[PDB]
RNA sequence: UAAGGUGAUAUGAACCGUUAUAACCGGCGAUUUCCGAAUGGGGAAACCCAGUGUGUUUCGACACACUAUCAUUAACUGAAUCCAUAGGUUAAUGAGGCGAACCGGGGGAACUGAAACAUCUAAGUACCCCGAGGAAAAGAAAUCAACCGAGAUUCCCCCAG
RNA sequence: AGGGUGACAGCCCCGUACACAAAAAUGCACAUGCUGUGAGCUCGAUGAGUAGGGCGGGACACGUGGUAUCCUGUCUGAAUA
RNA sequence: UUUUGUAUAAUGGGUCAGCGACUUAUAUUCUGUAGCAAGGUUAACCGAAUAGGGGAGCCGAAGGGAAACCGAGUCUUAACUGGGCGUUAAGUUGCAGGGUAUAGACCCGAAACCCGGUGAUCUAGCCAUGGGCAGGUUGAAGGUUGGGUAACACUAACUGGAGGACCGAACCGACUAAUGUUGAAAAAUUAGCGGAUGACUUGUGGCUGGGGGUGAAAGGCCAAUCAAACCGGGAGAUAGCU
RNA sequence: GUUUAUUAAAAACACAGCACUGUGCAAACACGAAAGUGGACGUAUACGGUGUGACGCCUGCCCGGUGCCGGAAGGUUAAUU
RNA sequence: UGUUCUAACGUUGACCCGUAAUCCGGGUUGCGGACAGUGUCUGGUGGGUAGUUUGACUGGGGCGGUCU
């Protein structure tokens, strides 16, 4: 499924609206990659389908803080 | 990105210079290949 | 004339038969169904 | 608890019982075929066909038990590849399916109304899906108020069509 | 109360008011064990890809309106007593 | 019943029996009636309480002005000789009733729209695997032999057995007519008719699903249903019509 | 040959043949939120789409309109800033 | 103010292993390479599909005429 492994943004719905405002339902979907993930810890390569944002979170908190969070969660990798 | 060079990359600066690259750069070159580190501290 | 019931037991059974009802969740929903009316004949088996 | 009793259509037959093991009622046990989540494999439900271990044989065979899948944990093992990791086998524990409403969540109409119709309405309704519990959800202020104060959440009556 | 009995029964029958009853299992409420769980106090700490923003949408009685507030698909991004 | 008007040859009713259509809830206004009266009345709730408690509220006793605001006045205007609305009428709560509002809102009735299922045992196309085609004709290519040619070509005889080839049963169809039309039959029977080794036909099983399929294309076919199947649901859709 | 099962069998549909056009292969194209699958275990002498409809003799003039193809200087023009 | 590079990413090239496997994953390598592709936003195109509208009067309706 486009679910982002480190954030768990998903498709969700909302509307198109036409400039005379008629609803049509659409989705939003997440700006997923799969991406290989060096994890120097371990000394190997970890591909994760991530967001755009999840690749910042990546960033930001270390791919290792990151995989032990989904460890907890139970999201295999 | 902020990081700390370990090896002595070109273009860049020495051991221990703090430099700000794409992070792009950092994340799939300088990072995997043990030429920079993340600015933690 | 041929007329529209052409009994085949075979097509009977893996058409409407109790395992192709299992086979699906509508198909259990089917016998959820019938369970609740209260049929003595749940399916064609 | 008892002088009656062996459910019904439903008589009969052959019996049981009357001072307590007749029957009847209640507690706790025992037994509980096959199909069905169905779980040893398969299958057109109530059938077909196995493996392994044990025990017993009149050598023809017989009986019993176990053998699904997934998750987690542990042990033993184990590639490409050096270490390793993936993978493999076994064990333990749990799950699975069903169920009327209520409950939380993921999706989500149209007829209709607007005296046409597209914004709007119908309505976050119907319906589909996931998950739970005896209730659920919510909940202990980054809340209101108005310079006075109140003090989590929920539900009812007002405020007010 | 009510039901039954060859028509309409307080006193015919079964009940009813009232008073009693459990070998066994079991819900509950207190009681005291064992097992795990740790309170008190002083000193310190105080939730970041977050709040906020741009774009798109949704939720708020509130239809983008002069539109606060909430949620976030997308791009960003603080101060932290 | 409907109409300007119906014995009407306009509608409806074969008859009887039974059932079958202005309701219910809440709000609001008016009438009647009862209570209390410048007041009237409580809601939830508490209460074993139809009691009693509970006056939070609601309506009324003041209006005018968009409003600030003023107030038996007020607004208008710089200001009224003025002018508008008011002062100069008792309300309120039950109970019964008339109307209105929101609800299916007097009952029955669409064609349709949407949602979730069930269907390729009929039929359309395809896929796999089996089967069928009496009997009779015609005589392609090719071949052999002779003739012919420098060698070909050519040409005769014999042979050979092609074909969405021919005639015609089974088999598959369906052009005409009559019959039948409350049928023998919700599509047939009888006499004739077309194809009949093929783009043939047939058995068994499989696959494609509804704005979807499939279609040598007729909007054809998708279970006697098709310009959007069937079943259940939204659902008592809506019906200015009968 | 095919067709309106059940009022139309035909001049309708199909057809071999012809032409235009797309398609360089992870093909175009189609079914599918996707993974994939068909096209095809094919590869331009192939495959899709469109029109025409054996064969014979042939198929004239018009590119202004609408489409398609190519261009890319200039005008106009979105988010964004 | 050109291209080159490899390390993201692609691979429906080859080989190796999981493995009894034309799936998948991992590894090695070649090729391509910041392109392609996907997300959000945005202009164009869009009967492919959808919801609908398309007046009334009238010596029947339509056409014509009319509407203050
Ligand atoms: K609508
Ligand atoms: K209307
Ligand atoms: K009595
Ligand atoms: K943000
Ligand atoms: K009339
Ligand atoms: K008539
Ligand atoms: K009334
Ligand atoms: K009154
Ligand atoms: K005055
Ligand atoms: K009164
Ligand atoms: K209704
Ligand atoms: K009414
Ligand atoms: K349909
Ligand atoms: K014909
Ligand atoms: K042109
Ligand atoms: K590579
Ligand atoms: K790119
Ligand atoms: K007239
Ligand atoms: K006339
Ligand atoms: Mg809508
Ligand atoms: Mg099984
Ligand atoms: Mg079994
Ligand atoms: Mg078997
Ligand atoms: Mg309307
Ligand atoms: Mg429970
Ligand atoms: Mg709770
Ligand atoms: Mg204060
Ligand atoms: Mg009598
Ligand atoms: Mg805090
Ligand atoms: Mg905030
Ligand atoms: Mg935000
Ligand atoms: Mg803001
Ligand atoms: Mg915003
Ligand atoms: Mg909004
Ligand atoms: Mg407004
Ligand atoms: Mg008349
Ligand atoms: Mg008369
Ligand atoms: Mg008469
Ligand atoms: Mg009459
Ligand atoms: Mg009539
Ligand atoms: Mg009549
Ligand atoms: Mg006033
Ligand atoms: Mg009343
Ligand atoms: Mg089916
Ligand atoms: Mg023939
Ligand atoms: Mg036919
Ligand atoms: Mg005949
Ligand atoms: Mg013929
Ligand atoms: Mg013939
Ligand atoms: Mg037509
Ligand atoms: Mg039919
Ligand atoms: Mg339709
Ligand atoms: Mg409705
Ligand atoms: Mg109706
Ligand atoms: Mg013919
Ligand atoms: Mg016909
Ligand atoms: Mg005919
Ligand atoms: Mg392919
Ligand atoms: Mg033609
Ligand atoms: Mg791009
Ligand atoms: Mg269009
Ligand atoms: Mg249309
Ligand atoms: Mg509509
Ligand atoms: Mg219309
Ligand atoms: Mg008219």
């Amino acid at each position: 499924s486009r679910v982002c492994q480190v954030t768990g943004k998903r498709p969700v719905t909302g509307n198109n609206r036409s400039h005379a405002l008629n609803a049509t339902k659409r989705r939003f979907l997440p700006n997923l990659h799969s991406h290989r993930f060096w994890v120097e810890s371990e000394k190997r390569f970890v591909t994760l389908r991530v967001s755009a944002k999840g690749m910042r979170v990546i960033d930001k908190k270390g791919i290792d803080t990151v995989l032990a969070e989904l460890r907890a969660r139970g999201e295999k990798y | 990105m902020q990081v700390i060079l370990l090896d002595k990359v070109a273009n860049l600066g020495s051991l221990g210079d703090q430099v700000n690259v794409k992070a792009g750069y950092a994340r799939n070159f300088l990072v995997p290949q043990g030429k920079a580190v993340p600015a933690t501290k | 004339m041929k007329r529209t019931f052409q009994p085949s037991v075979l097509k009977r059974n893996r058409s409407h038969g109790f395992r192709a009802r299992m086979a699906t969740k509508n198909g259990r929903q089917v016998l959820a169904r019938r369970r609740a009316k209260g049929r003595a004949r749940l399916t064609v088996s």
